[PDB]
């Protein structure tokens, strides 16, 4: 859009910040702005609206602003029920429509770094008698989240089809992905030992599985 | 291409000698915009005249509405002074409350 | 309380058309719009156009015009956001949300709850159960893992239960994954003792309502 | 009934004395509601109607900040006018502009329109179907050339079809009491002479909103719209209107005569002569 | 409410 915000902010508990929304004279400009809020897996709620109002159900802690082709958004004394992606969204004479920014994802930096505790499965019997097989590696049990995976056959970076989440959150707080291998018994056989190098925060975690 | 302007001296409401009114100077149908208007109480000029805000009709010809709070009177002589590009000098209007 | 409840989640095959809804209520349904907002997964927001009710005067943004018709219907209190063809790329989430002008006031007050579209040439197709074993032989874990695989399955969600629900702890049933083949897999992993694989059996009970299958499958080790 | 939202922009050169003029009204119907003027202290767009001070600042703001943007445009176009029509700088030259959407009594659409004026002649004009333009000259060519390559029409076509009526919705059932009235003509006649030759029958209509009224003479049935003396219709200032029309008649024959009124608020269109 | 532009002449 010609109205930009950027993607992420942060801060502790108790912390104040802005959040930036950036267009032009045509949106932001001459129009008024509102902020929206959304935790995710939600619709988004009304959050700031005619630039600077609150409504009914929003605490004091948010407050908005405007000058010129930019408006900004303040969250004032940070919890961890205010992370959330944040929108805010502006009429554009140009479009004779509305244009939201791309959002901002909030984050709080309460909770600790801890690591993935991971499960890597070989293909079944059954399977293989498909003419078919899999590798399964499950993680688990972390924060922050959004993390690479690797698979090594002998020792070099192997990509032949492999398939993987998004990191989504468990019930515990924590995140979880999979990921997933695919190939017949000629790739599963003719090779030593299959591993699965989980990295998160600089951290090598892999587990491997022979043939045997 | 040029239009003078059509004057039109009344008062708000029918005169009535004593009853407050309001007198006003409607000029309308004229090109170019730049005009000048004073109402004259005995032929001097009123102080403290309002104005409407300058606006056109679908031929793209100016009108104009001067106007002033004032209180008629058997003796008291009212007229509007009208200046345009058009005339060669300016037209006084008086005011007839039977017009 | 005024509210907007929108249509239920929706999977399509591309080419059909769909036509989603938006209801309201506790409001004068006439004397504010209806506008629609796009989703893509993982993306943010994106205003797809509107309906004045009170006069059926209807607008959209640039992307969106000719690829949708919105509607409404003043006395059913519903708006709709309808599509001729669906595309792959069409599998998002769809807000509704009430505006009354374009101004100036302007804001979306209130938001429906969201519909869910999925779109993809896959047809209704049932899962595979497959086994996965834990490293029986142990050295004072003191826990071992096992698990079941559902494979190739179309469309979401599965419930993955254990022991037909007699096994609640230790069990993790993971998000599924979207292939390029078009089709479903998850897992669903519990770790327990080692102790208890001498004398405990686990059968893993995978039920897939759209394409109607129930399967069992049983878990061990192997030489 | 009827009602129309208009938008009235001029601008005048002013040659080494100050910035040009800049103006500009809206009106519904015949009601004025906000004004911004250049040379005004406040520089700010301005209500002028009772009904539309409820407005918030988001309002005001705004279009207080178009309102600049269109007199900045305006300030180059005279510059880019003289170029048209290669005119020198020691004149005073007039742009024009006005624009606004017709509804009918259902509140729906009806016409949109869009007319630009230099010196009082029509310059440029958006159509009927709200795509193509009347270009007047070799200038307005110039402009429309650039309109198209603007897609401007398209972008007049939206406002006057969608956010244009949409306010005149809003502006009507907020001034409802203002707008939405019919106040109907008070209607007296005058009868003055000088000489005896003839005396001066003058037929009023006083105090009537809207604007739109009729005034007609006759003998028997025939238009007298001979010696037919019709003042434009003019505002009284309290939001009503005034006309007359009047008529010099040979003396003693004002049985023949009678004044025919036409209004929006009459049941009956209503006639009169002298007592 | 105003019609956002003054297109250039």
């Amino acid at each position: 859009a010609v109205v930009t915000q950027p993607p992420s902010a942060s801060g502790t508990p108790g912390q104040r910040v802005t959040i930036s929304c950036s267009g032009s004279s045509s949106n932001i400009g001459s129009n008024t702005v509102n902020w929206y809020q959304q935790v995710p897996g939600t619709a988004p709620k009304l959050l700031i609206y005619s630039n600077n109002q609150r409504p009914s159900g929003v605490p004091d802690r948010f407050s908005g602003s405007k000058s010129g082709t930019s408006a900004s958004l303040a969250i004032s004394g940070l919890q961890s029920e205010d992370e959330a992606d944040y929108y805010c969204a502006a009429w554009d004479d140009s479009l004779n429509g509305w244009v939201f920014g791309g959002g901002t994802k909030l984050t709080v930096l309460g909770q600790p770094k801890a690591n993935p505790t991971v499960t890597l499965f070989p293909p079944s019997s059954e399977e293989l008698q498909a003419n078919k097989a899999t590798l399964v590696c499950l993680i688990s049990d972390f924060y922050p989240g959004a993390v690479t995976v690797a698979w090594k056959a002998d020792g070099s970076p192997v990509k032949a089809g492999v398939e993987t989440t998004k990191p989504s959150k468990q019930s515990n707080n924590k995140y979880a992905a999979s990921s997933y291998l695919s190939l017949t018994p000629e790739q599963w056989k003719s090779h030593r030992s299959y591993s699965c190098q989980v990295t998160h925060e600089g951290s090598t975690v892999e587990k491997t599985v022979a043939p045997t | 291409i040029q239009r003078t302007p059509k004057i039109q001296v009344y008062s708000r409401h029918p005169a009535e000698n004593g009853k407050s009114n309001f007198l006003n100077c409607y000029v309308s149908g004229f090109h170019p915009s730049d005009i000048e208007v004073d109402l004259l109480k005995n032929g001097e000029r009123i102080e403290k005249v309002e104005h409407s805000d300058l606006s056109f009709s679908k031929d793209w010809s100016f009108y104009l509405l001067y106007y002033t709070e004032f209180t008629p009177t058997e003796k008291d002589e009212y007229a509007c002074r009208v200046n345009h590009v058009t005339l060669s000098q300016p037209k006084i209007v008086k005011w007839d409350r039977d017009m | 309380q005024m509210q907007l409840v929108q249509s239920g989640a929706e999977v399509k095959e591309p080419g059909e058309s769909l036509r989603i809804s938006c209801k309201g209520s506790g409001y004068s349904f006439t004397n504010f719009w209806i506008s629609w907002v796009r989703q893509m997964p993982g993306k943010g927001l994106e205003w797809m156009g509107r309906v004045d009710p009170g006069y059926s005067y209807s607008t959209y943004s640039p992307s969106f015009q000719g690829h949708v018709t919105i509607s409404a219907d003043k006395s059913t209190s519903t708006a709709y956001l309808q599509w001729n063809s669906l595309k792959a790329s069409d599998t998002a989430m769809y807000y509704c949300a009430r505006v009354q002008y374009s101004g100036y006031y302007d804001w979306f007050d209130p938001w429906g709850q969201g519909t869910l579209v999925t779109v993809s040439s896959a047809s209704t197709k049932g899962p595979s159960v497959f086994p996965l074993a834990p490293s029986s032989k142990s050295t004072s874990g003191g826990t071992a893992a096992l698990g079941c695989l559902v494979k190739d399955y179309f469309p979401e969600p599965v419930t993955v239960s254990w022991n037909s629900g007699a096994l609640t702890s230790g069990v993790h049933t993971f998000p599924a994954v979207l292939q390029s083949s078009g089709l479903y897999s998850l897992s669903s992993v519990v770790t327990v003792p080692s102790s208890s694989l001498g004398t405990q059996t686990y059968i893993c009970n995978v039920n897939h309502k759209p394409s109607n299958t129930k399967v069992d499958k049983r878990v061990e080790p192997k030489s | 009934g009827s009602h129309s939202m208009r938008y009235f922009f001029t601008s005048v050169s002013r040659p080494g004395r100050g910035e040009p003029r800049f103006i500009a009204v809206g009106y519904v119907d015949d009601t004025q509601f906000v004004r911004f003027d250049s040379d005004a202290a406040s520089q700010r767009m301005e209500p002028r109607a009772p009904w539309i001070e409820q407005e918030g600042p988001e309002y005001w703001d705004g279009e207080t900040r178009k309102v600049k943007a269109h007199s900045q445009t305006h300030r180059v176009d005279l510059g880019t006018l003289r170029g048209y029509y290669n005119q020198s700088e020691a004149g005073s030259h007039t742009v024009q502009r006005m624009y606004g959407c017709d509804v009918g009594s259902d509140w729906r659409f009806l016409r949109g329109y869009h007319q630009y004026a230099y010196d009082g002649k029509d310059y440029i004009a958006l159509k009927e179907d709200l795509r193509s333009w009347t270009a007047a000259d070799m200038a307005a060519q110039t402009t429309k050339h650039k309109w198209e390559a603007a897609h401007v029409a398209e972008q007049l076509r939206a406002y006057l079809e969608g956010t244009c009526v949409e306010w005149l919705r809003r502006y009507l059932e907020n001034g409802k009491e203002t707008l939405q009235r019919t106040d109907a003509p008070k209607t007296h006649m005058t009868h003055h002479a000088v000489s005896d030759h003839e005396a001066t029958l003058r037929c009023w209509a006083l105090s009537f909103y809207p604007a739109e009224i009729t005034l007609t003479w006759q003998r028997d049935g025939e238009d007298q719209t001979q010696d037919t003396e019709l003042v434009e219709t003019r505002p009284a200032g309290d939001g009503t209107f005034q006309k007359w029309a009047a008529v010099v008649v040979p003396s003693g024959q004002e049985q023949r005569y009678t004044c025919h009124v036409q209004h929006e608020g009459l049941p009956k269109p209503l006639t009169l002569r002298w007592e | 409410r105003m019609f956002p532009n003054a297109p250039y002449l």
